[PDB]
């Protein structure tokens, strides 16, 4: 319950990547045709059903998942 | 095959994973045994990125390493004592 | 500009959240291993009468958070 | 009898939005213009709310806030 210092840096460096990552940013565009809830519903399990697990993955769906919660609030 | 993007979505976590392998190994090294000493914790890190400047994935990866304190804690979760 | 104000009015919503035996009797209930199927049906039921505020948000956003939780409890 | 759970969860953010009207109203009374300045601000208010310590509610909280501040640039505000 203290140091610090090196997990900071290394979610600067994950962060960073996940919002510059023009891929996942093309990806979270393509998905404009509505329905975020399905979308999300149908990623959540294709992106585990070879039933490997690592924190790359779920990053990677929280933050695809935090702009499809986005665009769903955009729709009132 | 059904499910593409939640595989273009693995593919990218995979590789997020391979080419940042020690900033995830870093998340692993500071569990908290209790959830006072996860939120604790928690909150140090979260200061010291906020002091940082953050973004979008700065945030996103902060909540990433806040699901992995809350799930050691919630599956392997302490008691106290050591102080 | 100023948060002094909305600080405490978030620290106030946010314990309702936490100490909400309803909402903690619910994500409970949800247990039994499936926490993908449970939100993809709430986050539609909870709005099919047309109605929409801030406290269906953070009610919705507190139990999906906590199915997360599950989910990751599993792999 | 289709949807209980969802529409038992609306009753209850029903209840939280009434209770908590002017909690709610200060929210919309912070909102931002631009992206870097819903940062600049969600930095402020998530270091305070940090300073008084935080449970799992008041980090929802926060990041409700959040989306609150990131939909209204999303929508309007620095189009
Ligand atoms: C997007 C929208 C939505 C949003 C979401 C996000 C939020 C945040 C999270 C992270 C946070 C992290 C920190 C904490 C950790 C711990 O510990 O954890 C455990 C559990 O388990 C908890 O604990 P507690 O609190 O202590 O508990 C509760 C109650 N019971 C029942 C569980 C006991
Ligand atoms: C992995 C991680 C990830 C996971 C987690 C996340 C969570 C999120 C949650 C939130 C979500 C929210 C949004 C929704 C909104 C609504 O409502 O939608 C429908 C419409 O459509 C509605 O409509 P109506 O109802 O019809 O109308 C509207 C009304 N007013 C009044 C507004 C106009
Ligand atoms: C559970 C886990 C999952 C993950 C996490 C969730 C939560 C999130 C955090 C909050 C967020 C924060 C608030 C503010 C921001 C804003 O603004 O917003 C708007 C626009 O819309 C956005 O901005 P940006 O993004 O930055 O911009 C856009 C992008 N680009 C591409 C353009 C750069
Ligand atoms: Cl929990
Ligand atoms: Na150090
Ligand atoms: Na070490
Ligand atoms: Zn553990």
């Amino acid at each position: 319950d203290a140091s610090t210092k090196k997990l900071s840096e290394s979610l600067k460096r994950i962060g960073d990547e996940l919002d510059s990552n023009m891929e996942l940013q093309r990806m979270i565009a393509a998905v404009d045709t509505d329905s975020p809830r399905e979308v999300f519903f149908r990623v959540a399990a294709d992106m585990f059903s070879d039933g490997n697990f690592n924190w790359g993955r779920v990053v990677a769906l929280f933050y695809f998942a935090s702009k499809l919660v986005l665009k769903a609030l955009s729709t009132k | 095959t059904m499910g593409q993007v939640g595989r273009q979505l693995a593919i990218i976590g995979d590789d997020i994973n391979r080419r940042y392998d020690s900033e995830f190994q870093t998340m692993l090294q500071h569990l908290q045994p209790t959830a006072e000493n996860a939120y604790e914790y928690f909150t140090k890190i979260a200061t010291s990125l906020f002091e940082s400047g953050i973004n979008w994935g700065r945030v996103v990866a902060l909540l990433g390493f806040g699901y992995r304190l809350a799930l050691h804690v919630y599956q392997h979760g302490g008691s106290g004592g050591s102080g």
